[PDB]
């Protein structure tokens, strides 16, 4: 299929912490070890990106993230139950279960796209969050002051 | 060789003239929607669709880009599709699509390009399955002297893929949607353009230049040669950590000087990417892949075309899918104003 063009919000820097435990830390950044953009970090603007996770509580029943809305924010889970549906051509189906661990919302990180599913907490739990924007800007600010050529 | 074969210093120097002239003077208005009959859409985007439409006093068929502003504001594209159109007005070379016309009203932007017939190389691509080198040689060195003029202006494509590369009567490449086209004398930092596309710089926000451009022509060129790109998953997040990695695996039909170009192309040092050394272009027109190469009368569009679409006269659309029609409408109030002026 004819594959569309991609874009996220501009930039041009040529032209933020949440306090939290070192064991928060430390279980935080062993989270994102796997993560692609997080895995090509320097050490300096992972600690950067670690400070500006936001902590997100959630209730039972609430819904983190909606099939379709404009996503900006990445999430790892911290603990609680969460469930994954997909609903296709009107046919909803779950996609599995989420039991303390895990990640989502990756591909926000780098551009805006619908969300390809909908994450319900099944019991309380907290999430830990990245916005796409406060990401971009801690990290071009930083490679921003890179010499090149 | 390859390089010395044709002499564009002073051609280049001219060219950069008459772009910076024609940048900073762009017209407005040169028609309104009334002047052309809307026959049938050729493509579809995020902001609109392009439709084929015939000029109602000149009985000539041109290509409309229409883009709903609203959109384009929620998008966030506002600064891209200003200078989309004020960057394609201002360039000219043999193998980009010209702008004729330009306009907007209370809803939408619209630009009038010439209409190219023979539809897009990637219907044409994933038709035959794959492109013999010789074939994909043809189209690759219009890309690579294409570039060169661009890049020769400061200007960085973008958004080079089969679906924005379309064939003329004559079997010759015509490159549109300058969507992402961008004036950058240092460095640029958009995360923008195709998955299967990016360049490792612009996927880790890294900040890039114009080698980007010549990354993609390696995608496009195993693309060509192989009928699927070098990075593939089904997943974004996978193409993205395969173009990262680098590693590519090449089909064993692929020739030596091939699978060498596309390795000094598909370079993920961007320093050590071919298009982007001390020689610049010169390294990639040099190299054995593109010895056969007569640069002269490519640029000419000398050269018989390996392949030219069928066609049975003005208006023809059979080389383009078919895409679910719709009536524009014009709302009656300005939407947008002040955000599109300079358009
Ligand atoms: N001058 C032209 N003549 C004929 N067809 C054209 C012309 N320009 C564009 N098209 C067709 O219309 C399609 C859409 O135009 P395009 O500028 O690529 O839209 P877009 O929204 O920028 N697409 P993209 O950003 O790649 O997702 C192209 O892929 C072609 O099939
Ligand atoms: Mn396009
Ligand atoms: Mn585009």
């Amino acid at each position: 299929t004819r594959r569309a063009s991609v874009c996220a919000e501009a930039y041009n820097p040529d032209e933020i912490i949440h306090p939290k435990t070192d064991d928060q830390r430390n279980r935080l950044q062993e989270a994102c070890k796997d993560i692609l953009l997080f895995k090509n970090l320097d050490p300096e603007q992972m600690s950067q990106v670690l400070d500006a996770m936001f902590e997100k509580l959630v209730k039972e029943g609430e819904h983190v993230i909606d099939q379709g809305d404009d996503g900006d924010n990445f999430y790892v889970i911290d603990r609680g139950t969460f469930d994954i549906y997909v609903k296709c051509d009107g046919v909803g189906r779950c996609v599995g279960n989420y039991d303390n661990r895990g990640s989502f919302g990756e591909l926000a990180l780098m551009y805006n796209t619908p969300r390809a599913a909908t994450i319900t907490a099944t019991s309380p739990g907290a999430l830990w969050g990245l916005d796409r924007v406060t990401f971009r800007r801690i990290i071009v600010k930083n490679n921003a002051k890179k010499r090149k050529m | 060789k390859g390089s010395e074969q044709e002499s564009v210093k002073e051609f280049l120097a001219k060219a950069k003239e008459d772009f910076l002239k024609k940048w900073e003077t762009p017209s407005q208005n040169t028609a309104q929607l009334d002047q052309f009959d809307r026959i049938k859409t050729l493509g579809t985007g995020s902001f609109g669709r392009v439709m084929l439409v015939k000029h109602k006093e000149s009985g000539n068929h041109y290509a409309m880009k229409i883009l709903d502003k609203q959109k384009v504001v929620k998008l966030k594209q506002i600064e891209h599709t200003l200078n989309e159109k004020r960057i394609l007005q201002a360039v000219n070379f043999p193998f980009l699509v010209k702008l004729e016309f330009s306009f907007k009203d209370n809803s939408n932007l619209y630009m009038v390009m010439e209409y190219v017939a023979g539809g897009e190389m990637f219907s044409h691509l994933r038709r035959i399955g794959r492109f013999s080198e010789p074939h994909a040689r043809f189209y690759a060195a219009q890309i690579v002297l294409t570039f060169e003029y661009l890049h020769s202006l400061d200007l960085i494509y973008r958004d080079l893929k089969p679906e924005n590369l379309l064939i003329d009567q004559q079997g010759y490449i015509q490159v549109t949607d300058f969507g992402f086209a961008k004036r950058v004398k240092g460095r640029t930092w958009t995360l923008c353009g195709t998955p299967e596309y990016l360049a490792p710089e612009i996927i880790l926000s890294k900040g890039y230049n114009k080698a980007v451009d010549w990354w993609a022509l390696g995608v496009l060129i195993y693309e060509m040669a192989a009928g699927y790109p070098p990075f593939f998953a089904d997943q974004p997040i996978q193409i993205y950590e395969k173009i990262v990695s680098g590693k590519v695996r090449f089909p064993s039909h692929f020739s030596s000087d091939l699978k060498d170009l596309l390795r000094n192309l598909l370079q993920v040092d961007l320093t050590k990417r071919f298009g982007n050394l001390k020689n610049g272009v010169n390294d990639i027109k040099n190299h054995k892949w593109f010895a056969t190469t007569d640069w002269i009368a490519i640029y000419q569009r000398k050269v018989e075309a390996p392949f030219i679409p069928k066609f049975k006269g003005p208006g023809d659309t059979s080389n383009f899918d078919d895409y679910e029609e719709e009536e524009i409408r014009v709302s009656i109030n300005e939407k947008c104003g002040k955000e599109f002026t300079e358009f």
